[PDB]
DNA sequence: ATTGTAGCTGGATGTTGAGTCA
DNA sequence: TTGACTCAACATCCTTTGCTACAA
């Protein structure tokens, strides 16, 4: 339909497989930035690389501590660093232009249509690498990763640096055409990949990017290499900058070059929910094969001052799905403000003069639940306590809201000698939560559980674990299975076992 | 769970041509319906695979 | 024949892209 | 060139133990 393309979304069963294939896609990036990683580590390349630095180069890449200012230090450091970054460009007798678009990230479209034709599969192995480094020849990828190699066989802390492009999740359009004026020029005004170096004086990671921009920084707010501009992030979405070490190490080292980590790229990482939050951290903790070093804590001391400076940000939408912070208008009608507090800081609204909204931070924002709700989470109401929300809700209804502390767990009473189990007035046990099961008891989920309860004749209660709703309406409890008391626990199990013979 | 025929394809591309990732995740994950599954919960496992026989 | 069964959630809130305007 | 809007069509979250009519 033309409706259907005018509103520029597509189905949720789209929405699910592209966030998957980012998924799979990124993890294969990161996959090939560990491999390329060792190679870099390379013996053989090595021992080569390793002539084309001069002893007085040499020198300055491993400066004479400096007591009195070690800031004198560290420009020694950066001197080498720039030298380096001289006869790299002298050794690297040929750049290609890339083939097509690198390891920029693709559009949906162009993905769908990728595996429809055919292509040259110009293959690369371990050697040719190492052969291509030392001639000098190959595209800015290659060369990079060849300076790092270079780096490491003068025994300096070099890290090969890697902007995963994975194609966008978060881009919903069906048509994800892009405009093809200045398109290449545009897509290689930033790298991919690039490096760091560890400044021991100064205690900091020192970014160089001897290919690109050929330039070496030292990043406290704003990176050269942070892509900016429309037109350059339509293929240069900053997200997952992974950082590779000797050591095989692997860091997700995005904060450096993120300026607005917290609003505006945790909107655009797999990272956003929960989920992947923890899915994210299991690929990371796959990649790093070495133990922690007193450079992590610096790193992570750096870090953490970066996501304290980062502040409230400019505009409404980036105060959307914050971490950290809300705004007044946003806070759900289930929640009120930790009592005695204030707002955190304001916004001004951009578009209306002297329009400001007050901003709240998450921490001082509680979530209450109603009767009801605490006790889907096996959790009753205190004797003294007093709601804090009272809200009107239809089936209108005044539903008093309590907070976490005027609640209490609920301990269920324990079976009888026979195990008999206590009830409720439909004859079985609500048990939501592993604290809703008797302390003397244990819960045995299964299909036929039922049925070889009721055969050995024994004591038991059916578990009402969740509720199903449908139907032309009304809801309907899940049985999932069985409480029992633990001494019959092998019994049913072996009953269970054989089902098939009751 | 995959064939060795594709394995060897998977590890040659990620290592020496990621340039080709995309229409092969795009061909393997049709032919590898489980593989979705997968990769959701079990990332580790897939990451070791392909660093296997590396 | 008086039992066995087929057929009758959803509303409040959140997210996505287009388009417009100051 | 910027974001704060409003629109409109979805999606996702919170709900949290049947009721009537009719064929046999």
């Amino acid at each position: 339909d033309a409706r259907r393309t005018s509103r520029n979304v597509c189905s949720n069963e789209e929405r699910k497989r592209r966030k998957y294939f980012h998924m799979l896609y990124l993890v294969c990036l990161m996959v090939h930035g560990f491999i390329r990683n060792e190679w870099i580590n390379s013996k053989r390349l090595s021992r080569k690389l390793s002539n084309l630095v001069p002893e007085k180069v040499f020198e300055l890449l491993h400066p004479q501590k400096d007591e009195e200012l070690p800031l004198r230090s560290t420009r020694k450091l950066l001197d080498g660093l720039k030298k380096c970054m001289e006869l790299w460009q002298k050794h690297w007798k040929i750049t290609k232009k890339y083939d097509n678009e690198g390891l920029y990230m693709r559009t949906w479209k162009e993905i769908e249509m990728s595996a429809n034709n055919k292509r040259k599969f110009k293959t690369l192995k371990r050697s040719d690498f190492l052969r291509a480094v030392s001639k000098g020849h190959g595209d800015p990828d290659i060369s990079v990763q060849g300076f790092v190699a270079m780096l490491r066989a003068c025994n300096v802390n070099a890290r090969l640096i890697m902007s995963c492009q994975p194609p966008d999740f978060t881009n919903m359009k069906i048509d994800t055409s892009l405009n093809g004026n200045n398109a290449y020029k545009d897509m290689v005004k930033y790298p991919i990949f690039w490096c760091e170096v560890w400044d021991k004086f100064s205690k900091k990671w020192i970014t160089v990017d001897p290919v690109n921009l050929k330039t070496i920084e030292q990043v406290r707010l704003h990176s050269k290499l942070a892509p900016k501009g429309v037109a350059c992030c339509e293929r240069n979405m900053l997200r997952y900058v992974i950082a590779y070490d000797r050591k095989y190490g692997c860091r997700d080292v995005t904060r450096r070059y993120a300026q607005w980590m917290n609003s505006k790229v945790r909107k655009r990482r797999i990272t956003k929910d929960d989920f992947g939050e923890k899915w994210f951290r299991k690929v990371i903790t796959a990649l790093h094969h070495r133990k922690r070093t007193k450079i992590d804590d610096y790193e992570d001391q750096y870090f953490f001052q970066r996501d304290e400076s980062e502040g409230i940000p400019d505009s409404v939408q980036d105060l959307k799905n914050h971490p950290y912070y809300v705004l007044e208008q946003d806070i759900k009608q289930t929640q009120i403000v930790k009592p005695g507090c204030k707002e955190c800081g304001y916004l001004k609204v951009h578009g209306k003069v002297g329009k400001v909204l007050k901003v709240y931070a998450k921490r001082d924002i509680a979530d209450l639940k109603s009767a009801r709700q605490w006790y889907m989470n096996g959790r009753i109401l205190k004797t003294g306590s007093r709601c804090k929300k009272v809200i009107k809700r239809t089936v209108e209804e005044d539903e008093r809201l309590y907070s976490f502390e005027d609640t209490e767990l609920y301990i269920p009473p324990l079976a009888s000698a026979s195990g008999e189990i206590t009830k409720n007035t439909f004859g079985n046990i609500e048990v939501f939560a592993p604290t809703m099961i008797p302390g003397n008891c244990c819960l045995v989920e299964n299909p036929v559980a039922i049925k070889a309860a009721r055969f050995l004749g024994v004591e038991f209660a059916p578990a009402v674990t969740s509720f199903k709703f449908e139907r032309g309406s009304t809801v309907k409890p899940v049985l999932s299975g069985i409480v029992v008391a633990k001494w019959l626990r092998e019994a049913i199990e072996t009953a269970i076992d054989g089902i098939e013979f009751i | 769970g995959l064939t060795v025929e594709d394995l060897l394809s998977l590890r040659q591309v990620v290592s020496g041509n990621p340039e080709a990732l995309a229409p092969l995740l795009e061909n393997i994950s049709a032919r590898y319906p489980q593989l979705r599954e997968h990769i959701m919960a079990n990332p580790e496992v897939f990451v070791s695979m392909l660093l296997e026989a590396v």
